[PDB]
């Protein structure tokens, strides 16, 4: 068989380690040896084990808030912070039982669009949001007058600006290129010839031979190609976002799930908090949209024609007359005749489009194969105020919220994250992967690998194709572990999918090899 | 483009325009109103240089 | 091959009833399923399961599930009492939110923003036997007295004021209220399309002709012979593909303290903390074999087309010709043939998942600028799930605030095992020509593509085509002679007919005894 189900393997347990003193539990974990892959089986939602414990020892209490504590999120709030006409707890402790609550934001204000999608972290390694870090309807007060148009804003506490920095790059290239070759040739042979005696004598003799020839050959071979290359491509920026370098209030669920982080190292708890959370947050983006629309056309038709002909004739007559008479003749032909013609027409034609940001009917009209009208790119660069995506992001690792301000020990889990994020580039890399078929390209998902077959490519490797070659780029495989310490390197093999066969494609990024100080 | 589609942009950046032309003063001339004020002032400066 | 033959659907005897469960006052008993009635025949009047009242002679010691924490008379679902007077009928009974004196113990003013449209079907279990929902998992329309909203982004929504000719868009639905379950809720407008285009069309002719003439005469002699053989092949091959894939969220579903539905709770206290197969088998079925923890929320349209046309014409023909004259005689023979054979062949499938019968049945009729955009627009208001990831449904007892459960969850992990190689789709016999086979509940069916007609898609309306094999069901585990256990499986169900793909996986199965 050509494919063959390769299920998930991860590692035998982790020693459990010692209990947490503060948890009062203890955690064991594996690690994800092999990913399952081509329909093969998935291992148990189980590289991860907890268990209880006996308290061996104390831990610190958490740590004091001198301000107010919020009763359900126990969120350290200022006092400044109550009765204020605001929630700051995510619950109504702060503004429970107020005697008078002094409203400052009296006017309408609307929170700036999309912004608590930036609160959310990010896995870098995927560019893909995970659950929120940073409240950002925590307000502290503010109420200062943030116009866009005529509508006005109330800023987070956390935002430093969100300001509408609108600028739009289009870009189009059309590339057509055509070839055509004709040959012909017509060519002829004719030969006749005529030999004959007729003499007297009494006695009479006469011979007569006839020969006739006609040989004729034709050749036709005709090429032609036709070759477009058409990429369009709209960056449309709409506004620019800053988060606060200092001080940023967390959301509850990401502050009390560190909460829950052990004291000791255990990668599985990290793990399962980048699996969450992320592993960075945004500091600075730019807000707008992508459209961007690539055709390629290759027209190839050829024909060969052929004609051959041969004739031949031959005859002869002798007749010798002195009665008696006597004649024969005798003639004899060969007709030949071949004509051959062959005729191949390929056309190969892929198109892929993509976008991001704006309403649904505009990104799906786009999404259609036609380039747009202006009117409809007018209309979605006007819904991308609204719904924008991020085009540009500047990020911190997730680590740098961790803040004495919020948690005991943050050295120590500033570390342990450190050291499990470490790890945990190293076991989502989609370098793992067994090699997609078909130029595809593997997507680590989880414990499961998903080839993203390209467009005219089908099936779980990517296998179907009617086109019979097409290059194969080359893919890396995982890099090798840290060369033992007399200074420090990595290397890799470049090898996981070859990048020469099939007419193979571009070679691999560098580097190839990697070194460092240990 | 359009004659339409110019005016419509040119009317809309009257509510939305961004700077295109500036002139500029070093950023450690607003070193202010903080302790040690006047050396971080000098600090800023070399380090604008560096 | 002629038709497979009927078989009747086919029960073993019942199980004894299991002991009067002392809380329920119901017995329970389950048959197995020997036989699928497969191609048609009697189906089963009798059910896999059973259950009938029954006075326990005990009572339900257990009944004391909760302690400090507010369980509702209609349901164990226990409460953090926070949650007690908080607004919000946090149990189906309401009993949380009854003779609340102190109003003032509302949590919050969240009440105004309804719940995100189509966040209920991320709740429902998914069967993967069947691909059906089941009932819920999650609980949808929890908040755990929590206020968090979402930014719905496509908000806007014209509306002319005809008495100032203002004409603005209505804030209405600017935000949803998220369920405690969703961990994210990220509105996220993404759209990718790819289309291939390849033609392929070959034609060749080629012509020979021989003449072979001899005369000699005096008594006259002459023979003649001619051969010529004329030999037409063409292939014209046509095959485009579209996909494009709109997407409007993506949601994440908590994996900490995940509050079941109230009557997933119920079925599982339910439950025996003893293996019983029964129990657990209409436990997987009703909540199905599976539950959902990522979630894309889309339009999707396939295009896929088609054609191959392939004419071959051929002529043969001799003659040769002989004669004897002077009385004269004239003879000839020999042997000429002819034939034309010319077939097509072209289907299309197009498919919308998306949101609205009229534009999206539209659209599967005519791909435009206008179905395309018509669609788009009724993406906003009926999204679907266009791609989720899963998890065995006895993994949420890990998750949930219950806490271990592993008696139960390892007898679910047991009765799933089974099940899955119980009522598996596999044990409908062999659906031919590419036909899908289907086992919904006892009964079988062939769901078969437009080439094929009949109990089997057996019948043809061309006489032999291309069709692949599939696997036959796994065998029995063998006797573990060593701490290992053997299963065997053939790819005979049926064999691929006429040379299409061998079934790929394991042909070999092998297991700790
Ligand atoms: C080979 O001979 C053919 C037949 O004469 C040529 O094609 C003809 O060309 C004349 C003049 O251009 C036209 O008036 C005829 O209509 C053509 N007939 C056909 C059937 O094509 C052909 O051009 C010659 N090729 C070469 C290379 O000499």
């Amino acid at each position: 068989v050509t494919l063959m189900p390769i299920d998930c393997e991860l590692s035998s347990w982790s020693s459990w380690t010692t209990c947490d003193p503060c948890q009062k539990k203890r955690y064991r974990y594996a690690y994800l040896l092999q990913p399952s892959q081509f329909h093969g089986e998935p291992c148990n939602f189980s590289d991860k084990e907890v268990e209880d414990c006996v308290t061996n020892r104390p831990c610190r209490s958490q740590v004091r808030c001198e301000g107010f504590v919020c009763a359900q999120t126990g969120r350290c709030v200022n006092r400044r912070l109550l009765c204020n006409g605001d929630n700051d707890c995510g619950d109504q402790s702060d503004e429970a039982n107020c005697r008078r609550i002094y409203k400052k934001c009296q006017h309408e204000m609307d929170q700036y669009w999309g912004i608590g999608s930036l609160a959310s972290g990010i896995n870098l390694f995927t560019n893909s949001f995970e659950g929120p870090v940073l409240d950002h309807r925590y307000y502290a007060g503010g109420c200062s007058p943030h116009y866009i148009l005529n509508t006005r804003f109330r800023k987070p506490y956390n935002v430093e600006s969100y300001t509408p920095q609108t600028q739009g790059k289009y870009e189009f290239i059309l590339k057509e290129y055509e070839s055509y070759s004709d040959f012909e040739r017509n060519v002829t042979e004719k030969m006749a010839s005529k030999s004959g005696f007729s003499f007297g004598f009494e006695l009479g003799i006469s011979s007569q031979s006839d020969r006739g020839k006609h040989y004729i050959r034709r050749t036709k071979r005709f090429s032609h190609t036709k070759s477009v290359f058409l990429h369009a491509r709209s960056d449309l920026e709409v506004a620019h976002y800053k988060l606060k370098p200092r001080s940023l209030m967390l959301h509850y669920e990401f502050l009390q799930r560190v909460k829950r982080l052990p004291l000791e190292y255990s990668y599985g708890e990290y793990r399962d908090l980048f699996r969450d959370f992320g592993t960075h947050y945004i500091t600075e983006a730019v807000l707008g949209g992508i459209y961007e629309y690539t055709l390629v056309m290759n027209k190839e038709a050829m024909e060969r024609g052929d004609y051959t002909l041969n004739n031949v004739h031959a005859c002869a007559k002798n007749d010798f007359k002195i009665s008696l008479g006597v004649s024969v003749g005798k003639c004899r032909g060969i007709l030949n005749e071949i004509k051959d013609r062959n005729k191949r027409d390929t056309m190969v034609e892929d198109l892929v489009v993509l976008v991001r940001g704006g309403a649904s009917e505009h990104i799906t009209t786009l999404a259609y194969q036609e380039l747009p009208t202006a009117d409809l790119m007018q209309e979605w660069g006007d819904a991308v105020q609204y719904n924008p995506a991020i085009i540009k992001v500047k990020v911190e690792p997730l680590y740098e919220l961790v803040t004495a301000t919020d948690f005991a020990y943050s050295s120590t889990v500033r570390q342990n994250m450190k050291q499990a994020l470490e790890e945990f580039q190293k076991e989502v890399s989609s370098c793992h992967c067994a090699p997609c078929q078909g130029n595809g390209v593997p997507v680590l998902k989880g414990s499961r690998c998903d080839c993203i077959c390209p467009v005219g490519s089908q099936g779980l490797a990517c296998e179907v194709s009617y086109r019979k070659n097409t290059p194969i780029d080359g893919k890396w495989n995982c890099w090798s572990n840290w060369s033992s310490c007399s200074g420090r390197r990595k290397t890799r093999q470049r090898q996981c999918n070859n990048p020469p066969p099939q007419n193979g494609g571009s070679p691999c990024s560098g580097p190839a090899s990697e070194t460092l100080d240990c | 483009g359009n004659k339409r589609r110019y005016s419509a942009w040119a009317e809309s950046v009257t509510n939305l325009p961004q700077v295109i032309k500036q002139k500029l003063t070093p950023l450690y001339e607003l070193v202010k109103e903080v302790p040690c004020a006047s050396v971080k002032k000098l600090y800023l400066k070399w380090a604008l240089e560096e | 091959a002629a038709t497979p033959a009927a078989v009747t659907c086919q029960l073993s005897n019942w199980s004894e009833w299991t002991d009067c469960f002392p809380c329920q006052d119901k017995k329970y008993r389950h048959r197995s399923l020997l036989q699928p009635n497969k191609f048609g025949g009697t189906i089963c009047s009798g059910d896999i399961w059973d259950q009938a009242s029954c006075s326990s002679s005990t009572t339900c010691v257990r009944q004391a599930q909760c302690g400090q924490d507010f369980q509702c008379k209609e349901t164990g679902r226990c409460l953090k009492r926070h949650l007690v007077c908080n607004g919000d009928q946090d149990c189906l009974d309401g009993s949380d939110e009854d003779d609340c004196e102190d109003v003032r113990a509302i949590d919050e003013d969240c009440s105004q923003y309804e719940p995100i449209p189509g966040s209920q079907k991320a709740a429902l279990g998914y069967n993967i036997l069947t691909q059906e929902d089941a009932q819920s998992v999650y609980d949808a329309s929890y908040y755990g007295g929590q206020c968090e909203t979402v930014y719905n982004g496509e908000w806007r929504e014209l509306r002319y004021d005809s008495t100032c000719e203002r004409l603005y868009y209505g804030d209405d639905e600017k935000y949803f209220r998220k369920p405690y379950n969703f961990l994210k809720y990220h509105f996220e407008a993404l759209a990718d399309t790819g289309i291939s285009s390849e033609f392929y069309d070959n034609a060749n002719d080629l012509l020979s002709k021989v003449k072979k003439d001899k005369s000699d005469s005096f008594h006259s002699q002459d023979t003649s012979f001619l051969n010529e053989l004329n030999k037409y092949n063409e292939k014209k091959f046509i095959f485009t593909r579209i996909f494009t894939k709109v997407q409007t969220a993506h949601f994440k579903m908590r994996k900490d303290d995940i509050m079941l539905d109230e009557g997933m709770l119920q079925s599982l206290m339910e439950l025996p903390d003893q293996y019983n197969y029964g129990m657990y088998a209409k436990f997987i079925n009703d909540y199905g074999t599976h539950y959902i923890t990522s979630g894309s929320m889309g339009g999707i349209y396939e295009y896929i087309l088609v054609i191959d046309k392939a004419k071959m014409e051929s002529l043969g023909i001799t003659s040769r010709d002989i004669t004897t004259c002077f009385h004269c005689k004239k003879f000839g023979g020999g042997k000429t043939e002819r034939a034309r054979k010319a077939m097509a062949v072209e289907d299309i499938i197009s498919r919308v998942r998306g949101g609205s019968s009229g534009w999206s049945g539209g659209l599967a009729q005519n791909r435009s600028t206008i179905t395309y955009r018509s669609w788009g627009r009724s993406l906003k208001y009926n999204p679907v799930v266009i791609d989720f990831e899963m998890q065995p449904i006895h993994e949420v007892l890990r998750h949930t605030s219950l806490g271990p459960l592993e008696a139960k969850r390892q007898n679910l992990r047991r009765a799933l095992d089974q099940y899955l190689m119980e009522f598996n789709a596999c044990r409908c016999g062999p659906c031919f020509n590419n036909g899908v086979p289907i086992l919904e509940g006892t009964s079988c069916r062939c769901q078969c593509r437009l080439g094929s007609l009949g109990a089997a898609c057996e019948q043809t309306q061309t006489e032999g085509a291309k069709a692949d094999g599939s696997w036959s069901c796994w065998s029995s585990w063998s006797v573990c002679r060593a701490g290992i256990q053997e299963r065997r499986r053939e790819c005979d169900n049926p064999a691929p007919q006429n040379g299409g793909a061998s079934c790929p996986g394991r042909k070999v199965q092998t297991q700790a005894c």
